[PDB]
């Protein structure tokens, strides 16, 4: 009994950078923790508004997702989502909404791929996202010109305007 | 780490499955017109129908309500092909 | 009774009976009755004339699917680009294929309940249960290992809960007034109407 | 000329208000209450029974939540328009009245929408419109044949009754209610999706406009219902819970049954003002049940007035459509209640403007035991 | 009978006025406050008035509220077991809830109207849903299980009700009615039979139980079960008695395959709460099926029967908890050695147990007599059917009482002064009525 | 290593930064095992496994259906025998076809 | 096109009818179509101000 305790790591030891392709061409190094979702990461970094869509789930609106673009070697990391769930529903109805036709064989959601250690220095980019409404307030006209951040939105998510 | 719900399928896979739904969308408006149109000739001409035994009613209910496909449904397996 | 000693509820006399005293002094219906082309239709002597008096219903909700579903497949078709194939000739068999089924499918159930009750003679539930489930095989023929045992029961429930719903109630609760006075307790002093309440004229739409 | 002066004076007070608030127009005062009291008083003028003093009170609770001269004026001609659509005595008035109450909801809609909002709201205010010139191209074109074949303009013929169809939403004409209510600011959805339906449902019960057919409300209450189950967003709930509702009402209404419905009307608005202008959990909790007829709430009479009138009509397919759709209705408003209160935690604008928010709560709560003798 | 109902009222009204530190000494209070006034309704009770002993109207048919032998026993049980769901609860929000819970339905059982009835039943929904739905320790999957079928069987119950209010004009109990409908006694039937778990419409209740607190579970048990039984008397036999006779070899098929099923079911469960669930589902069909006969040995004895539950399985439910709190499990597995571990639980554990079990010095015993009593009036195959079955319940109660019994255990987890305080009154309670004092 | 949290004197204080562990209610908690876990989440959620095989119909409709048919015939065989025994005529049951209308027997009645 | 149809219609019963009822219909008609006409086309115009870049057939929702 009494095992040796394992003191834990700094945040300099366990902080992974990774290049981020923005809408507009600009490469972003978002550094990030390991174990923590990737749209929390980019959402933290400082990315405006625009680039972030709630996950249109039943329960799970409050979620701020992101249509993004992952290198073949990272899709292990990926999470399975049973289809004869809601979850599924949510990945289906976020792909006809948001997504369309802007859809690669690459691409995901930041929700479902959890940053970890072998992740570091991964090149991934914002994918193309079309108009989507929920609500006046929740919305995308299609303009990418707003400086603001997801971060500086207090609001949970979206309810009633 | 606690017991979770064993999910059938490859995360690939599934996914694949799931990326097949991000498809160029119509706008609703033009399946609304039509059925905006339809139904009020379909509502003016009801008025004329002969009277059916409430038997036969059910059973057409029933299997409209069993023909009917779901919007998504046809969406999802859509292909431009012959 | 709410007491401990004896049988809730009450007992009436079969052999004491009460004179039927009429509602109100003159009775103003506006309600009409049934057309006599409800009574063609409704009309189970020949099967064949059953059945294709009532096939019309399946055929237009048949009509409707199909349009509905190839107009879901038309919409989503690109005129912008040009097609190499013909649309009507991708889309016409689906039309055509919903209709018919629903067809097939209301013939069977009307076929097998005007059949049945000739062949019983009499009016029943069990007419309506034999039709559904004989529509409910048909509709499972080739369908995997549940599908066998839940058609057939739900197009049997489906006559049961109209017959229940549309024919047995009715009937049932057509002595209830709501003015006046209570129709099984006419002794009790409540006021008394000269003529019943019109609500609505009879209607023509 | 003294019946005359009657109608003559709203016409006299909307233009004084209208040319006082022009001249009077600065940055100081952006929010008109003195107009917004003026508005209030006149529109006193136009009430003559009953339900004209229900049309009041909704317009004037309306009225206290827009902003601005421009907005109140709007809600005044929408006022104007209710008030001629009960009083429609042949197609002619029907026409007119609905076209109106259509532009005034075009104009604010369209009014009532920031720049960033411009391209969803205008998108289905044009969806709405062409919907809306739909159905009057084709009611004139019924009425015109009718009037040519008759040689009288009467208000009771099929052509009326499937046009208030229309404007009531039900059947298959509920979808420019999900497209454009959507889209638009909630106090606008909130109150044309409430005070429109009053004046169609005092035109039916009037002008004997009914028909025999029960199919139209049967499909509304499943198609709303089943619709309310599957919908994700909470927008489409609350806009598939009026389609369900207003698909019985109808059913009731043709039955003869107008003094449930106008209580029903005022029950329901009362109910979904606190859901619609959500700022307090507990206020939207309580709306939320109300509409969905919690017994302890106000929500239960309205609910309690319909289910009583189908239980004398003696139709058991309409009574065990109702218990299942209201079922199936039941767990879509569990599925907001849960988004509360039991998903995640909640943080909301501070929009402190409960104007008879708090007075709407109160009087859900309070008005039970005061209106337990409807039922 | 005004007390009774004044200081009902005043019980959720207290809350508003506490300063939120005095919550749980104020609730307290106000509780023994509610018993007092019941021991006060019980003797301004004059068994001489022989139908109703009280009946008090506040100005109109809804606020009807009266007192007869099944609506004064419910009471007193209600007002009797709320204190010890008041000291096991803790926070604001809770009380708040559980005490607008037992006003609703302490308000129900003298009610005397069916709207009114439904009015005050039913207005404990919302606050079902979220207390079986709370955030750690609930779950949504059994908070929409209990809103969805309380929702469709009552409103099921109020279309009936709505029927005889527009046919007879009235829909008091005290105006005598009789209706021989066969869709509006289903329309009353369903509400009995979904509140008072019978086969198939039991699934609700296991799941509401198991993710209920302590104090929520005992009240669900202890009195929310019997609400069926005051629906039944009061509402359903004075109206559809002929219904009642025309489907007894369907009541009696239903009730009985409901008793069997259950305890069948009974035997694969670990879960100590889903064991004590099951158990009370399996003692409803006997209550239901004794009612339904229409005699005055059912009618009592299904009473009596209800009562002496209302003492057994609330003891069950508490002991139950206080060993989870003691070890964070409900696992039978891992509950091993809790006779040597904890010889006080383990004493009223087992005396619970026996008590379950309708041995002679319990309650169960005298209410079950009379209900096979009652049984056997109508037909000797009758009582045969469910006096043999009940060794079912021996086996699992056998089984679970020698799973925890012995084996090694490293963990001494026995009752606080707290936990002896809360079961001391349903011992004492559970002794009186088991030595004739029913 | 431990300490006493409880204090009978009523100065009963959380130590929340006390070097040594309290020994609090939760000293006495039994420690879980990972297949025992499993094991009650498998039993919980066992829908999961279920499939609609012949074996699965036979067995339920053997069992629970053919309990119920039993029931039923042995509740209607003792309701006829009660209807002799009492001297009733036979009563009008829901799914029995009789052109009588006899429900409840008159209290009054001498039968 | 359809509103001038159905006033024209409306004339045409007023003129088989020697009534006005028509003549009174077809005004509404023209003011209520011109105003219905002139929102629509400010609406329409908004929303070809608001479209963002990537949109081609802003206008044409029926493709
Ligand atoms: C050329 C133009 C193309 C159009 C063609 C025609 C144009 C219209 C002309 C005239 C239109 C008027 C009449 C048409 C039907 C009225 C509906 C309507 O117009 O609303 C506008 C509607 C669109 O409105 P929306 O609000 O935008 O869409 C809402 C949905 O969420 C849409 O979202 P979604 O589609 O993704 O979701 C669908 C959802 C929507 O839900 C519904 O469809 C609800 C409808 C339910 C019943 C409706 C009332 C029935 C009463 C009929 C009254 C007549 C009979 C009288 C007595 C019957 C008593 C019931 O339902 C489903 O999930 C699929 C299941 C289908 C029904 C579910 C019930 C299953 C029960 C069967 C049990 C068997 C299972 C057992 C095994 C299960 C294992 C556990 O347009 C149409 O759908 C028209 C298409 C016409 C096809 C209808 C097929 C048969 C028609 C008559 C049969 C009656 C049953 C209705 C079935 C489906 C109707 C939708
Ligand atoms: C002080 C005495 C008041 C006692 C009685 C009131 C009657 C005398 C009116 C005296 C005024 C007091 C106002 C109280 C009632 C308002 C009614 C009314 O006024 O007209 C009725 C009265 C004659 O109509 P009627 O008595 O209804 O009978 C006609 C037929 O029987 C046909 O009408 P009907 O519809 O009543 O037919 C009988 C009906 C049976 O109808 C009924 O039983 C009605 C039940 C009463 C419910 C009351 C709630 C209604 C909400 C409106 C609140 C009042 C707002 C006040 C607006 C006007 C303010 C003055 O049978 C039906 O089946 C039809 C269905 C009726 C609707 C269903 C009822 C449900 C309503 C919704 C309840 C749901 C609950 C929601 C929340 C509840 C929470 C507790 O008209 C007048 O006497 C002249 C109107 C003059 C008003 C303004 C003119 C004075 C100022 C002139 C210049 C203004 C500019 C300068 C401004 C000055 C201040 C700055
Ligand atoms: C004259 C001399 C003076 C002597 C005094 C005599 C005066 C007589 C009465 C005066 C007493 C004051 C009335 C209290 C008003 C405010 C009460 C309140 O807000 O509740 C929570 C509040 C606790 O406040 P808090 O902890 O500081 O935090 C609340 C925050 O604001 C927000 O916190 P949150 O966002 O975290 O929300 C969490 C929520 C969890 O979320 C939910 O669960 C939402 C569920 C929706 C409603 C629940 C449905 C079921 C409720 C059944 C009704 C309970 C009684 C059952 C009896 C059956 C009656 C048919 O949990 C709760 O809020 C508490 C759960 C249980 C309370 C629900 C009962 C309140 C019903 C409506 C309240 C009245 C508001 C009217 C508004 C007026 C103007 C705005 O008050 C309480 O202590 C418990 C409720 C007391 C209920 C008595 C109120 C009467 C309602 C019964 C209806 C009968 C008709 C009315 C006639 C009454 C006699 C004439
Ligand atoms: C028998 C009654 C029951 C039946 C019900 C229907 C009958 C109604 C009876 C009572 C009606 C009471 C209506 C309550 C309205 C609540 C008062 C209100 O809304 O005040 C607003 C008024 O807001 C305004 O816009 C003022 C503009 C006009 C002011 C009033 C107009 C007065 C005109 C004369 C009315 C007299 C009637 C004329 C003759 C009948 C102030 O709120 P805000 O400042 O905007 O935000 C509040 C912020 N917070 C609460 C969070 C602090
Ligand atoms: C909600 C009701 C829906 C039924 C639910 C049953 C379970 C669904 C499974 C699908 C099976 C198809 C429906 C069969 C139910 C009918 C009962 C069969 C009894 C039977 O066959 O007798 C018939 C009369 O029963 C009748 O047809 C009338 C009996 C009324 C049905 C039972 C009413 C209460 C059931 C509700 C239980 C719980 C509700 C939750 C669903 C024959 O009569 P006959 O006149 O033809 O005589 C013969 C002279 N040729
Ligand atoms: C010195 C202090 C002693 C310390 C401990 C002793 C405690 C009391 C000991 C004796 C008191 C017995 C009263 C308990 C209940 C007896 C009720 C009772 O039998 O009378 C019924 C009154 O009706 C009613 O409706 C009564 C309703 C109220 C009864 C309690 C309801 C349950 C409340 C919680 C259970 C705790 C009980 C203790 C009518 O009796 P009958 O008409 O049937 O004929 C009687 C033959 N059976
Ligand atoms: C003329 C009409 C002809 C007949 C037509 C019938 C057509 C349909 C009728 C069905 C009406 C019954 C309404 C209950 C529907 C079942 C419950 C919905 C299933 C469900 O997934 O609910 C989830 C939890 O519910 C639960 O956990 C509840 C479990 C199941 C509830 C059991 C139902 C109560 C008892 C049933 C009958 C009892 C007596 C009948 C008289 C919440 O889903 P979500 O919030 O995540 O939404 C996300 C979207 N998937
Ligand atoms: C298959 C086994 C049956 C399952 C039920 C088992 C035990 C339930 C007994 C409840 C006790 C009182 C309820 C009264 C009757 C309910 C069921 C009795 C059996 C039954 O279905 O008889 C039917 C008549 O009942 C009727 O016509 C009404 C049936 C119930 C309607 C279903 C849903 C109604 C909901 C309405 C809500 C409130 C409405 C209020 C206006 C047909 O029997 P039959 O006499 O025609 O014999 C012809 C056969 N050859
Ligand atoms: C798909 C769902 C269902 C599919 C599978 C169903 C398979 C089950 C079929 C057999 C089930 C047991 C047999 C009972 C019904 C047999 C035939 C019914 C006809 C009938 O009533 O005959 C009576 C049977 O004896 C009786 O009165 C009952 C004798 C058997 C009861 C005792 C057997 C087991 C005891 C276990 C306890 C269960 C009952 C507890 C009270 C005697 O004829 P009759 O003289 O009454 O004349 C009445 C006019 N036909």
């Amino acid at each position: 009994d009494h095992d040796h305790y394992t003191p834990p790591k700094t945040v300099f030891e366990d902080t992974i950078t990774i290049n981020v392709l923005d809408y507009d061409g600009k490469k972003h190094a978002v550094k990030a923790l390991i174990g923590t979702p990737l749209n929390k990461a980019l959402v933290e970094y400082g990315f405006s508004s625009t680039y972030f869509f709630p996950n249109m789930g039943y329960y799970t609106q409050h979620i701020s997702d992101a249509h993004v673009f992952i290198p073949e070697e990272y899709w292990k990391y990926v999470e399975n989502v049973d289809l004869k769930t809601d979850d599924a529903e949510a990945i289906k109805l976020m792909f006809k909404l948001v997504v369309q036709d802007y859809q690669r064989e690459t691409s995901f959601f930041a929700s479902y791929l959890t940053l970890n250690k072998e992740m570091d220095n991964m090149t991934i980019g914002f994918g193309p996202i079309k108009p989507w409404h929920i609500t006046p307030k929740w919305s995308f006209n299609g303009h990418h010109n707003v400086k603001d951040r997801m971060f500086d939105r207090l609001e949970t998510g979206p309810f009633i305007e | 780490d606690e017991p979770k719900h064993q999910i059938p399928g490859n995360a690939l896979d599934n996914w694949a499955f799931l990326r097949t739904y991000a498809k160029p969308l119509p706008d609703m408006i033009h399946y609304y017109y039509y059925v905006y149109l339809f139904g009020f000739f379909f509502v003016y001409k009801v008025a004329d129908f002969p009277e059916y035994s409430p038997r036969v009613l059910v059973m057409a209910a029933l299997i409209g309500s069993l023909f009917y496909v779901r919007r998504d449904w046809v969406h999802r397996e859509f292909k431009d092909s012959p | 009774t709410f007491n401990y000693v004896i049988p809730y509820g009450g007992s009436s006399s079969y052999t004491i009976n009460n004179e039927p005293v009429k509602a109100e002094e003159v009775t103003v219906d506006f309600s009409k009755e049934p057309s006599a082309s409800s009574l063609k239709l409704a009309d189970k002597s020949d099967w064949i004339a059953y059945t294709f008096n009532n096939v019309p219903l399946m055929a237009t909700v048949g009509l409707l699917a199909g349009a509905h579903e190839a107009f879901l497949h038309y919409e989503r078709t690109p005129i912008y680009g040009k097609r190499t194939y013909n649309i009507i000739k991708k889309l016409a068999p689906i039309v055509i294929n919903k209709t018919a089924y629903a067809t097939l499918l209301g013939a069977i159930f009307c076929a097998t309940d005007a059949l049945y009750e000739n062949y019983s003679g009499k009016k029943s539930y069990t007419s309506g249960m034999v039709a559904g489930a004989a529509t409910g095989a048909v509709f499972a023929i080739g369908r995997p290992l549940p599908q066998p045992l839940v058609w057939p029961l739900v197009f049997a429930a489906a006559p049961v809960i109209a017959d229940l719903f549309g024919e047995v109630y009715p009937e049932s609760m057509k002595s209830a007034r709501g003015y006046g006075t209570p129709y099984g307790f006419e002794n009790l002093d409540d006021a008394v109407p000269t003529r019943n309440p019109i609500r609505r004229n009879p209607h023509h739409y | 000329m003294w019946e005359n002066l009657w109608y003559l004076d709203i016409l006299i007070n909307v233009l004084i208000i209208t040319i006082f608030g022009l001249i009077s127009c600065s940055s100081s005062a952006t929010k008109s209450y003195d107009l917004k009291g003026c508005f209030i008083i006149s529109m006193v003028g136009g009430v003559y029974d009953i339900p004209s003093a229900i049309l009041w009170c909704l317009a004037s609770l309306s009225i206290l939540n827009f902003n601005g001269f421009f907005a109140s004026l709007f809600l005044v001609f929408t006022w104007i328009s209710n008030l001629f659509a009960m009083q429609s005595l042949n197609f002619l008035g029907i026409y007119l009245a609905f076209e109106m109450q259509s532009l005034c909801l075009l104009v604010l809609g369209k009014i009532t929408a920031n720049e960033n909002q411009r391209w969803f709201a205008y998108r289905g205010l044009l969806k709405y419109l062409v919907l809306s010139l739909i159905a009057g191209s084709i009611f004139i074109f019924h009425a015109s044949s009718s009037y040519l074949q008759s040689g009288v303009m009467i208000s009771d013929s099929l052509v009326t009754y499937v046009f208030l169809l229309f404007k009531l939403g039900v059947a298959p004409f509920h979808m420019y209610t999900l497209e454009l209510f959507s889209v638009v600011s909630r106090h606008v959805a909130f109150v044309f999706s409430t005070l429109p339906k009053l004046s169609v449902l005092y035109l039916i019960s009037n002008s004997n406009i009914g028909s025999e057919c029960v199919w139209w409300g049967l499909i509304s209450l499943w198609l709303g219902s089943i619709s309310q189950y599957q919908s994700v967003f909470v927008r489409s709930i609350l806009l598939y819970s009026s389609v369900a509702e207003i698909g019985l009402v109808l059913l009731v209404l043709q039955e003869g049954f107008s003094w449930e419905a106008f209580s029903w009307v005022s029950i329901y608005f009362l109910s979904l003002s606190g859901v619609w202008h959500a700022n307090s959990k507990f206020v939207s909790a309580i709306s939320v049940a109300s509409i969905a007829g919690l017994p302890p709430f106000l929500g239960f009479i309205g609910k309690a007035q319909i289910l009583k009138s189908l239980v004398s009509i003696n139709l058991g397919i309409l009574i065990f459509s109702s218990i299942l759709a209201a079922t199936i209705s039941f767990i879509g408003y569990l599925r907001l209640i849960r988004l509360m209160y039991l998903v995640s935690p909640v943080k909301w604008k501070n929009n402190k403007d409960s104007s008879f928010i708090n007075w709407s709560t109160w009087m859900l709560t309070v008005g039970t035991l005061p209106m337990v003798y409807s039922v | 009978m005004s007390l009774y109902l004044f200081m009902l009222f005043l019980q959720p009204l207290s809350l508003s006025f506490v300063s939120r530190s005095f919550s749980k000494i104020s609730s307290l209070m106000m509780s023994f406050a509610t018993l007092w006034s019941a021991v006060y309704m019980w003797f301004t009770s004059n068994g001489a008035n022989q139908t109703f002993y009280q009946v008090v109207s506040w100005g109109s048919d809804w606020s009807t509220f009266g007192v007869c032998y099944t609506s004064l026993y419910i009471s007193l049980l209600c007002a009797f077991i709320f204190p010890i769901c008041v000291i096991l609860v803790q926070g604001y929000r809770a009380l708040s809830i559980l005490i607008c819970i037992q006003t609703a339905v302490s308000l129900s059982i003298v009610s005397l109207h069916m709207l009114a009835f439904y009015a005050l039943f039913e207005s404990s929904l919302l606050l079902f849903f979220i207390l079986i739905g709370r955030r750690k320790y609930g779950s949504l999957s059994a908070a929409y299980n209990i809103s969805i079928y309380t929702f469709i069987s009552a409103l099921g119950f109020l279309i009936s009700a709505f029927w005889l209010n527009w046919s007879f004009g009235s829909v008091c109990a005290l105006l005598p009615n009789e209706e021989a409908n066969s869709f509006v006694a289903f329309g009353i039937f369903i509400l009995l039979w979904v509140k008072a778990p019978l086969v198939p419409f039991h699934l609700w209740l296991p799941e509401a139980h198991v993710y209920a607190p302590t104090a929520g579970s005992v009240l669900l048990a202890g009195v929310l079960l019997k609400i069926s039984i005051v629906g039944l008397h009061v509402f359903f036999l004075p109206i559809c008695a002929s219904s009642i006779v025309k489907a007894f070899p369907l009541i009696l098929s239903i009730c009985l395959g409901s008793f069997i099923f259950s305890s069948f079911s009974t035997l694969k469960q670990i879960d100590l709460k889903k064991i004590v669930a099951y158990s009370s589902i399996s003692h409803m069909a006997i209550v239901f099926l004794s009612s339904a006969t229409n005699s005055g040995l059912g009618i009592q004895g299904a009473v009596l029967y209800c009562i002496a539950h209302g003492l057994i399985s609330p003891g069950l439910f508490l002991l139950v908890g206080i060993l989870y709190k003691n070890t964070n499990t409900k696992l039978v597995f891992y509950l091993r050695g809790l006779s040597q571990q904890a010889p006080v639980w383990w004493s009223v554990w087992v005396f619970f147990m026996l008590g379950n079990l309708a041995f002679p010095l319990f309650p169960n015993f005298i209410a079950e007599v009379v209900c096979l009593s009652a049984l056997f009036k109508n037909h000797e195959l009758y009582a045969y059917a469910f006096i043999f079955f009940s060794f079912v319940g021996t086996v699992y109660s056998s089984t679970v009482l020698g799973r925890l019994k012995g084996g090694v255990s490293s963990q001494c987890v026995d009752a606080s002064r707290l936990d002896v305080i809360s079961w001391n009154p349903l011992v004492l309670a559970t002794v009186v009525t088991g030595i004739g004092y029913m | 290593s431990s300490r006493i949290a409880g204090d009978t004197t009523g100065k009963y204080t959380p130590n929340i930064f006390s070097p040594e562990t309290p020994m609090d209610r939760s000293f006495s908690h039994v420690p879980k095992n990972p297949f025992w876990e499993a094991w009650v989440f498998r039993r919980d959620n066992i829908q999961r496994e279920f499939v609609w095989t012949w074996q699965t119909i036979f067995d339920l409709a053997t069992f629970v259906g053919g309990l119920y048919v039993a029931m039923y015939a042995t509740a209607s065989f003792c309701s006829r025998q009660n209807d002799k025994r009492n001297g009733y005529p036979e009563r009008n049951y829901y799914f029995s076809d009789s052109k009588s209308n006899f429900v409840i027997p008159d209290e009054r009645e001498f039968y | 096109i359809a509103f001038i149809a159905c006033s024209v219609n409306f004339l045409y019963a007023s003129a088989y009818l020697n009534d006005m009822a028509g003549m009174l219909f077809s005004i509404t008609i023209t003011t209520i179509s011109a105003c219905e006409t002139a929102l629509g086309l400010a609406l329409c115009v908004g929303y070809f101000q608001s479209r963002a870049a990537n949109e081609v057939e802003a206008l044409n929702l029926l493709k």
